[PDB]
């Protein structure tokens, strides 16, 4: 009933999941896709899906599971406990380490955050369709764009009635239940975060603007390594501290033949 | 007078020398000094489908532990900024990495490790 | 403090700069005193690499390596130079090197006169008087050729295509003036 997964070692992906209802199987679904953890340096980026009948919808407006910016982390567990008794209602979550947001970023091949953001929409939306789920409409929260996104979408899924919106959590209620799945698993993933480093708090929303975020940044910084794992590297906020706080580092991106093709030469010096 | 061009190896440190973790690294770092290796890189190190995974300034490495060849062995030595060098460590292998794969068979670093076998019938006595 | 990695031979004294066989310009040898042998120190040196050793960096990312080296490549560098100035002399007088003082050592190797009876003719009533044979190096340098064509084949690194491959690298340790007249041979 919990999410007690989070409490070992991240460095990837880690993927949580309900028990798929048996009406699900049957009955044509609905899908509800949002996120949360998209802006901060510090932290992981969590991706949500919540899945109901078509007949049960009203049922799923019955519950107040309307979505807030007022909502108390407290107020979000009782909500998202609140459909975990619920006999219909389903979810899937996809916790993005900031480790793999860092790596993706700043690959050999750049994978854009938006790339990777959207490919691990599609992701739990597939991987509701392969544990045996009946999607027949899915609704998006977006950013951006949606028009893109939604022909992205429509692409990969031929067969499923795609609706990307903005604000699409406000106007429908499956986008605004994904929401309290996506906020209390992040609120969870950073409170109980396992953490690989050898070295030991308050560091604030986590966000580029906020000051103690800052403040704990310029504190954390290494002239060597730069940053804990917990830092994304790939945001500017994080590149410009490297780039003034800490050391240089050069990237291959940034005599005879045999001496010459394995890189030797005689010692003229030490 | 001639000792201008020779620097002297202490042979007693040699013997006295434990074994010191080496690590290959595909970027080159302009410093120069200690760090906390065992803090940041070594706690970090995870076992993939490839080989080796971890991350360097938010870049993913991953490498496999490269084997001294048998007939050589591995010394560490420290020099002053008579002349004296002392070899400090000893090593059995080390860790190579490469920028999100493990370098290719084709690899300088591999190529360069073959040299002592050759080297060693090429110099020795004709009959 | 600069940290050096190093892949010495199993076995294993100083580091000494000799003359370059083939450039004739510096070269880092490692000399053992005890056992009176020679090794080369060659590095690898390649763009973008860095060593971890322990608790500390090293910006390199440099690896040497010390492997023996046939002593009569240095001692044929002395005797060809002499060659050219007149006839027979002895060996105090041959391996003379102002610019490079640390030749002396070549003078107390074990076995010198097995060695020299390779590359040169010799007068003297047992002295002893040394002169270039140009016709003994050639047949020497023949049979390393010989020599290292048997460890490429072995080794699997890439007749006449790894004739021509054993002549380029026996002709970095002999003067550009020598090359030429092994590959006429």
């Amino acid at each position: 009933m919990d999410l007690s997964e989070l409490e070992r070692d991240n460095t990837g992906r880690c993927r949580l999941s309900s028990p798929v209802p048996a009406v699900c199987r049957k009955e044509p679904c609905v899908l509800g896709v949002d996120e949360a953890g998209r802006g901060p340096v510090l932290g992981p980026m969590v991706y949500a899906i919540c899945y109901c009948p078509l007949p049960r919808l009203a049922d799923l407006e019955a519950l107040k599971v309307a979505d807030s910016k007022t909502l108390l982390e407290s107020e979000r567990e009782r909500l998202f406990a609140k459909m975990e008794d619920t006999d219909f209602v389903g979810w899937a979550l996809d916790v993005l380490s900031p480790n793999l947001i860092s790596t993706s970023m700043l690959g050999r091949v750049k994978y854009n955050l938006n790339s990777l953001s959207h490919d691990t929409a599609t992701g739990l939306i597939q991987y509701a369709l392969d544990q045996g789920v009946n999607v027949t409409q899915v609704f998006v929260d977006t950013v951006g764009m949606p028009e893109t996104y939604q022909a992205r979408l429509q692409q990969s899924f031929p067969g499923i009635e795609v609706t990307v919106k903005a604000k699409a959590d406000a106007l429908y209620p499956v986008v605004s239940a994904a929401s309290i799945c996506a906020k209390v698993a992040r609120d969870q993933a950073v409170k109980k975060w396992q953490f690989v480093e050898k070295l030991q708090t308050d560091y604030g929303s986590g966000y580029p603007n906020d000051p103690k975020t800052k403040a704990w940044l310029k504190e954390h910084v290494e002239p060597v390594f730069g940053f804990p794992q917990f830092v994304r590297f790939s945001w500017r906020t994080a590149q410009t501290i490297l780039e003034k706080e800490a050391e240089d580092v050069i990237w291959e991106d940034s005599s005879h033949r045999y001496f010459l093709e394995r890189g030797l030469e005689s010692a003229t010096s030490l | 007078a001639i000792e201008r061009h020779r620097v002297h190896l202490r042979s007693a440190t040699l013997r006295d020398a434990v074994p010191a973790t080496l690590h290959l690294l595909p970027c080159e770092v302009a410093v120069d000094g200690p760090a906390p290796v065992g803090r940041f890189f070594t706690p970090a190190i995870r076992q993939g489908p490839e080989g080796l995974e971890v991350s360097f300034r938010g870049r993913c490495l991953r490498g496999e532990e490269v084997a001294v060849p048998p007939g050589l062995v591995g010394y560490v030595m420290v020099t002053e900024e008579d002349r004296f060098i002392g070899a400090t460590a000893n090593f059995s292998r080390f860790t190579l990495w490469g920028l999100e794969t493990i370098p290719g068979p084709d690899a300088k670093v591999r190529g360069a490790l073959t040299w002592p076998s050759l080297a060693a019938a090429i110099h020795a006595q004709v009959p | 403090m600069r940290q050096h990695v190093f892949l010495v031979s199993e076995y294993l004294l100083m580091f000494v700069k000799l003359v370059n066989p083939c450039s004739g310009e510096g070269a880092i040898y490692l000399f053992n005193m005890c056992l009176q042998q020679l090794f080369e120190v060659k590095v690898f040196k390649e763009k973008h690499h860095s060593w971890f050793i322990n608790q500390s960096v090293q910006s390199g990312g440099l690896l040497h390596f010390a492997t023996p080296v046939d002593p009569l490549f240095l001692l044929l560098h002395y005797l060809i130079k002499a060659d050219k100035e007149g006839k027979f002399q002895p060996l105090d007088q041959v391996v003379v090197d102002n610019v490079f003082p640390n030749c002396i050592l070549l003078l107390k190797l074990p076995g010198l006169e097995k060695l020299l009876h390779h590359v040169t003719e010799e007068k003297g009533n047992p002295k002893k008087y040394y002169k270039y044979s140009k016709e003994k190096t050639l047949k020497w340098l023949e049979k390393k050729v010989n020599q290292t064509v048997a460890a490429l084949k072995t080794n699997n690194v890439n007749e006449e295509d790894y004739i021509r491959y054993a002549h380029g690298l026996i002709s970095d340790y002999i003067p550009k003036e020598l090359s030429d007249d092994l590959s006429k041979y």
